[PDB]
């Protein structure tokens, strides 16, 4: 069915993109 | 404000700067034409690109009130002078006059009848034909000129209707029901509808319920399924089911939740007229 | 009170010129015996102890209601009450706003609290790290009473009671001084004399300040010992005045505060601008009163930037965060900014721009000067000590002295190290330490016979010791004393070991050589010795202060020796940085005016090549009245001129004249020097050090005062303080202003761009009838949720060109918040931001089946709780809690999409005119600003449960790369105005944008 979108797998790219970013930004402040 | 030479407060160079504004915003405005003009580029002209939404199709009355209650005098005729035009203008589309054309209309079973399919969402074949609805499917509720005809004067009535959703194709419960309530026997062909005064807990309930469906069922036919769009199918009559409630208290007010059961049907606890129906009268 | 303070900016009087007779006849004592015990017992119970009434100040913790309001939390207040006053018009029927406006005015609340309590604690913090600083050591007095000598408390201390001081002691009020014995006291602090001036019963000078007869409250004694009367206790002493004044001055708007006024008068402007003009508008086509004034008050709120309070205040901690890692120390948190707008600096010259330690400069060897090592590391350049002449005069200064090394000093640097004795003789003892060996064994080399000590007349030293060497047991004598008394008691000359007698030839030379040391600043003290006819005065011959025993004519005149304080270490330079920075430098100083001059030469406050009317008048031996002053450039003011000077000649000296400097002036002339810098309209910062600068730093447009070598009443009257006393931060503060405006106007851009695409979502609404945009709490999440990172990264910006080439901002011309930037923010760039948000929004909506030439009027029906069939463009019917979900999704990719557009917002706003190629993309906190940034929206959009809370909903992919072409159009479009800026600096695009 067409009314079926799947908002979870979505969802969990969201989230997981957004701890990688975001740690990916704490690598940046963090300059040894 | 104003000296030699400024407007307030430096008007020399306005025409300067004002011009720059129209062409800038000018600029600007192409721009999102533009954009939403490849948007509107990328959109369909027969379906809708996510159905998703709407997937559980909601219930609605035919006198939708300021907030779902019916409150009226049997006595005077101000009284009910807005529900009866609400359900004049309501019906006003389904007469027999209304379709004349064997072109744009179809003669559809007098019996809830299996799925209609017409070929495909695309253009290929030409505009589709419309199954009729006769008004006389619903007795004693504005059946044609004899009775009611203060439309609930006597004894309270309401029409229950069901969503539209392009390519919806609504799937009855099985035969092996779970508790379905008294309900008839053809339940393969039909979407049905019950209703109770209050869901699941105790009730204040006083009532005696009459339902006149298609062919005397309460329950909307699939013979009338896929709804293929306004562009396909304009001048579409959707199914109806009128309900009369003849046996209420009458300065007391009670309340009344109708709910329609199926595969294809869902109920949400936040939307209330989702996939369930609500009235106070 | 105001007639009070009116006296106390008056220049003071006294008694102070009065036979001992009157003196006594009037204050009712014994000039030997002092007063009586009960006297004293009764007259310290009359008035009040002797001390100063604790400073007048000390507000309590209450004091944080000063933080919650200023003039900003102000507008966010109001803002708020407007809020909370538009729920209770919204009380008139069932509500939503109780999740939005009782929300915003509460938001608006707790955002003035918590700024208030952050601004607090910081200026709390700086509070208590300054009281820990207070170190009050009790120093009792040394009082006569009834004959009796008693040592008491130094707040016991009455008036018209006889008080001894000594050595080092500290003068415990204010005395008349009947009797001296070689007394030189440090007025170093209160008058802003270098050198120590001696004391004398005698009436010297009309000026109680300059007067010998006066010994001062908080004047440390230097050397010998007197006995006076006192004159004046506690708070009615001339320090006791001064502190009293300093506190009851008033601080003064700072240029920064008055800039956010002149912000908010603006944002307030268009705020009730588009209020009004909408109000009507509204009115004109069908909503009722009711409804009309709720768009009202929604779009005045609307307009109010609810973050920028949090970014400004967290910007200036940050700046100030640094001013402290460098010990520079600011009292209040908005005077940090103020040195960068600061167009003149008046600086008092001891105890500020120099050391305040009296050292040898130049020495007279053989008719010849030699400089000798002024510096505290001793980096410079040794002498040539070869010379037998040099080891005559070390001998000669070293073992006449009352200078001792005290007991504790030993691992010490022999320069920083303490010393007991006068100036003169301090200098001289560290010179002969460092330079000719150790003075102990040399000084106790020679025994000491008898001495006389400096007379209160003709001020020569002498004294006579037996002889160490081997072949000449001759009894050696050594006197120093002022050049030209020595000279007129000498004959022969000593020349590389050998004498002669004294010819007119290298005697006018020894005198034009005195007067170029004593014109050069520094002061010059002769040096003599004879040795004795040992067959007269035999090896028993005990000799006497009674009589001549020596022949006091027919000496042997040795050389010169010439003192003077230096300049601390970083002082040149950082004159030289503050005069290339185009801000104007100002000595001014009570000392007097030939080691003024000088030091300001030295520290480049005075250029070479400049020169003073005076200086104009010597060289063509002319009249000094004759000469034009506009040819002159510089200009050193006698203190004696200033007090008939009217306000015009005060300004046309300050106009007229580049290099100024102000000697022998008063506190008081000093606060009148500052006010007619004031005059002309610049704003002033001051540095100084002593008590006589309090006023002064006070009344600044910003003080500075030094942490170690300041007093505390100029402490206390400063709005900032050195811990290092290190003069070049305040280049350093200079420069740290001028950076930390710039960064403020991209910071403010910032959020001020977000508010047009925040705003007009509302605003349609209201006009094409469309259903909403943009909810309350997406414009919170952004405002308060996403922009503050980097907002706050917009100021670890650097400088983009050289700050401190340009000259000094103009406080009427540039401003903070200018028309240029709200054509730049409103009108550009936040449009293009508006324009991708909208896009988006007809992109969600569309893709769901509503389209947009739909979707006009619908909202009276779409806000309808009660309509369960909507038509969309395709026939299909909506529910309520449906399509106010596609409502909330497209509330989110909205907010989602301002964030997108802020990024290439933040990249441009990084750079006010440089090509964003050019400054690069270096600092780092703007990088992290956004990943956090995205990472954060992100989060919003797809966190489990924020449909259900926030009413946020997951974002579909493709819904993201909406908003990319609008950020990227904006990029490129700053980009290339940021070039043409560059290339054309007529200009158009310079006077129009260019903020
Ligand atoms: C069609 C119209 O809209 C409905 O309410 C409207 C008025 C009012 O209620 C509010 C909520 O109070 C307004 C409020 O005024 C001002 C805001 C807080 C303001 C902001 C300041 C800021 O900083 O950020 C945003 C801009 C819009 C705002 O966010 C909300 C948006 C939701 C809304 O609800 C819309 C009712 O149905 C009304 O009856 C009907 O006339
Ligand atoms: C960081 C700067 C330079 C921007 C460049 C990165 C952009 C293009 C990235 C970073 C954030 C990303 C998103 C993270 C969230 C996901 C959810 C997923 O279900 C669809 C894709 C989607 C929506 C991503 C699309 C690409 C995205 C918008
Ligand atoms: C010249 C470059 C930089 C861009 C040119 C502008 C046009 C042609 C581009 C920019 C943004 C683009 C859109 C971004 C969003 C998508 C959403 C998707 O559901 C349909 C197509 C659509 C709508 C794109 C079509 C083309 C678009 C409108
Ligand atoms: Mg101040
Ligand atoms: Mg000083
Ligand atoms: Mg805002």
């Amino acid at each position: 069915d067409p009314f079926y979108y799947d908002y979870e797998t979505v969802r969990n790219g969201g989230l997981i993109f957004a701890a990688l970013a975001f740690i990916v930004g704490l690598v940046i402040i963090l300059s040894k | 404000s104003e000296k030699k030479e400024f407007l307030g407060r430096t008007g020399g160079s306005w025409f300067k700067i004002l011009l720059f504004y129209v062409i800038f915003y000018g600029c600007l405005a192409g721009i999102f034409i533009g954009t939403i003009q490849v948007m509107l580029l990328t959109i369909s002209e027969f379906k809708p690109t996510y159905q998703d939404r709407v997937a559980p199709p909601g219930l609605t009355q035919i006198p939708q009130i300021q907030k779902t209650e019916i409150a009226f005098r049997p006595n005077d005729p101000k009284s009910y002078m807005t529900y009866v035009d609400n359900i004049d203008n309501f019906l006003k589309k389904y007469r027999d006059s209304a379709q004349k054309d064997d072109m744009i209309f179809e003669d559809c079973g007098n019996v809830p009848s299996e799925l209609k399919d017409r070929g495909e969402l695309n253009n290929e074949q030409g505009e589709r034909k419309v199954c009729r609805f006769k008004l006389e499917w619903l007795g004693n509720c504005s059946g044609i000129n004899d009775e009611t005809y203060g439309y609930k004067d006597g004894k309270p009535c309401v029409i229950i209707k069901l969503n539209r959703v392009l390519g919806f194709k609504p799937k009855p419960p099985k035969n092996e029901s779970l508790e379905t309530y008294p309900v008839m026997k053809y339940n393969p062909y039909v979407l049905p509808v019950q209703c109770t005064g209050k869901r699941d807990e105790d009730k204040e309930k006083v009532g005696s319920i009459e339902y006149f469906g298609l062919g005397g069922y309460p329950g909307f036919p699939l013979q009338y399924y896929p709804y293929y769009g306004k562009l396909l199918q304009p001048k579409y009559l959707q199914p109806l089911l009128a309900v009369q409630f003849t046996n209420l208290t009458m300065d007391t007010e009670i309340r009344i939740e109708c709910k329609a059961y199926g595969e294809n049907i869902g109920y949400s606890e936040k939307d209330r007229f989702q996939g369930r129906f609500d009235v106070k009268i | 009170e105001r007639d009070m303070d009116e006296l106390k900016k008056e220049v003071s009087m006294d008694d102070h010129k009065l036979s001992l007779d009157e003196l006594h006849r009037k204050y009712g004592t014994d000039l030997s015996r002092g007063l009586t015990t009960a006297r004293a017992a009764e007259i310290l119970a009359r008035d009040g102890p002797n001390a100063l009434t604790p400073p007048p100040t000390t507000p309590e913790w209450v004091k944080f209601c000063r933080q919650l309001f200023g003039g900003f939390s102000m507008l966010l207040w109001i803002g708020a009450v407007l809020c909370f006053l538009a729920y209770g018009i919204q009380a008139a029927t069932e509500e939503e706003p109780q999740n939005d406006n009782l929300y915003l005015g509460v938001v608006l609340s707790a955002v003035v609290i918590i700024t208030g309590c952050f601004s607090y604690y910081q200026e709390a913090k700086s509070s208590k790290i300054m009281e820990s600083f207070k170190n009050m050591v009790p120093q009792q007095a040394l009082v006569i009473r009834n004959g009796e000598k008693m040592s008491i408390n130094a707040e016991e201390v009455v008036v018209g009671d006889l008080v001894e001081v000594k050595g080092g002691d500290r003068i415990p009020a204010d005395l008349r001084i009947i009797s001296a014995n070689g007394c030189k006291v440090d007025n170093s602090s209160l008058t802003g004399e270098s050198e120590p001036q001696t004391r004398s019963p005698d009436f010297t000078n009309e000026n109680p300040l300059e007067t010998r007869n006066i010994a001062f409250f908080s004047t440390n004694c230097v050397e010998g010992t007197a006995r006076g009367i006192v004159v004046y206790t506690g708070d009615r002493t001339v320090m006791g005045r001064i502190a009293t004044l300093a506190s009851g001055l008033e601080g003064g708007q700072t240029p920064i505060a008055a800039e956010i006024e002149h912000f908010i008068h603006i944002i307030t402007g268009v705020a009730v601008f588009l209020g009004v003009s909408f109000f009507i508008l509204s009115l004109i086509l069908e909503y009722t009163w009711l409804e009309a004034v709720i768009f009202l008050i929604g779009i005045i709120v609307a307009n109010v930037p609810e973050g920028l309070l949090a970014t400004v205040t967290v910007c200036l901690t940050l700046t100030a965060k640094r001013m402290a890692r460098k010990n520079c120390l600011v009292k209040n948190l908005e005077a940090v900014e103020t040195l960068g707008s600061t167009s003149t600096i008046c600086s008092d010259k001891t105890g500020t721009l120099t050391q305040n330690r009296m050292t040898v400069a130049h020495m007279w060897f053989d008719n010849q000067i030699h400089e000798a090592d002024t510096t505290e590391n001793q980096s410079g350049v040794s002498f040539d000590k070869t010379s037998a002449t040099w080891l005559a005069l070390s001998r000669i200064a070293g073992l006449c002295n009352r200078a001792v090394f005290q007991a504790n000093q030993d691992n010490l640097p022999i320069l920083k190290r303490a010393v007991a004795g006068d100036a003169s003789e301090s200098a001289l003892l560290k010179c002969i330490e460092v330079c000719c060996g150790s003075v102990k064994e040399m000084r106790e080399r020679y025994t000491k016979i008898v001495e006389i000590p400096f007379n209160s007349t003709n001020k020569y030293q002498l004294s006579i010791h037996k002889n160490a060497n081997a072949g000449e047991p001759r009894h050696l004598l050594v006197m120093k004393g002022a050049p030209e008394r020595i000279l007129d008691r000498c004959s022969s000359i000593l020349i590389h070991g050998k004498e002669q007698p004294l010819d007119e030839e290298l005697k006018d030379a020894f005198q034009n050589a005195y007067l170029e040391l004593g014109g050069l600043g520094e002061r010059v003290l002769g040096f003599c010795h004879l040795l004795l006819p040992d067959e007269q005065f035999p090896e028993g011959f005990q000799f006497d202060t009674d009589d001549v025993n020596f022949p006091v004519d027919n000496l042997c005149f040795v050389g010169l020796i010439s003192m003077i304080d230096p300049p601390r270490a970083a002082v040149p330079d950082a004159v030289g940085k503050c005069r290339s920075a185009g801000i104007k430098v100002i000595m001014v100083t009570g000392d007097h005016p030939i080691t003024a001059k000088a030091i300001a030469k030295g520290v480049g406050i005075i250029s070479e090549g400049n020169e003073t009317v005076e200086d104009i008048a010597a060289r063509l031996n002319i009249p000094v009245s004759q000469v034009n002053p506009r040819d002159a450039r510089a200009c050193v003011v006698h203190g004696s001129d200033l007090k008939d000077m009217t306000p015009e000649q005060l300004d046309d000296i300050l106009k007229y004249h580049t290099e100024i400097v102000f000697a022998r002036t008063s506190p008081q002339q000093k606060l009148i020097i500052v006010e007619g810098c004031q005059r002309q309209g610049a704003i002033v910062a001051v540095t100084g050090d002593g008590v006589n600068d309090s006023p002064a730093l006070k009344k600044a447009d910003i003080g500075v005062a030094m942490g170690i070598a300041g007093s505390d009443v100029s402490k206390q009257a400063a709005d900032m303080i050195l811990l290092d006393d290190n003069f070049a931060s305040i280049v350093t503060g200079v420069e740290e202003g001028r950076l930390i405006f710039d960064n403020l106007k991209k910071s403010i851009a910032y959020t001020l761009t977000s508010n047009i695409p925040e705003i007009t979502p509302f605003l349609i609404f209201i006009i094409a009838n469309i259903p909403l945009p943009l909810g309350t709490v997406t414009i919170l999440c952004i405002d308060l949720g996403t922009d503050m990172v980097p907002a706050i990264s917009l100021a670890y910006e650097q400088a983009e060109s050289d700050i401190m080439k340009r000259q000094p901002r103009n406080p009427q011309t540039d401003k903070l918040v200018n028309e240029r930037l709200i054509s730049m923010a409103y009108g550009q760039i936040g449009m293009i931001q508006a324009l991708g948000g909208f896009f988006t929004y007809f992109v969600i909506m569309a893709e769901n089946g509503f389209l947009p030439n739909h979707l006009l009027g619908i909202r009276v029906t779409w806000d309808d709780r009660w309509i369960n069939d909507v038509e969309d463009s395709y026939g299909q019917q909506w529910t309520y809690e449906q399509r106010k979900i596609v409502e909330f999704t497209c509330h989110t990719a909205f907010f989602v999409s301002i964030v997108v557009v802020q990024w290439a917002d933040l990249v441009i706003c990084k750079t006010r005119r440089n090509s964003v190629f050019q400054q690069g993309m270096k600092n780092k906190i703007l990088i992290f600003g956004l990943f956090e940034e995205t990472a954060l929206a992100a989060f919003l959009s797809y966190c489990p449960g924020m449909g259900v809370a926030l009413r946020m909903y997951p974002l579909k992919p493709t819904w993201w790369f909406c908003a990319f072409p609008y950020s990227l159009l904006i990029f490129v479009y700053d980009e290339v105005r940021k070039l043409i800026i560059r290339r054309r600096p007529g200009g158009w695009v310079e006077k129009e944008t260019y903020y």
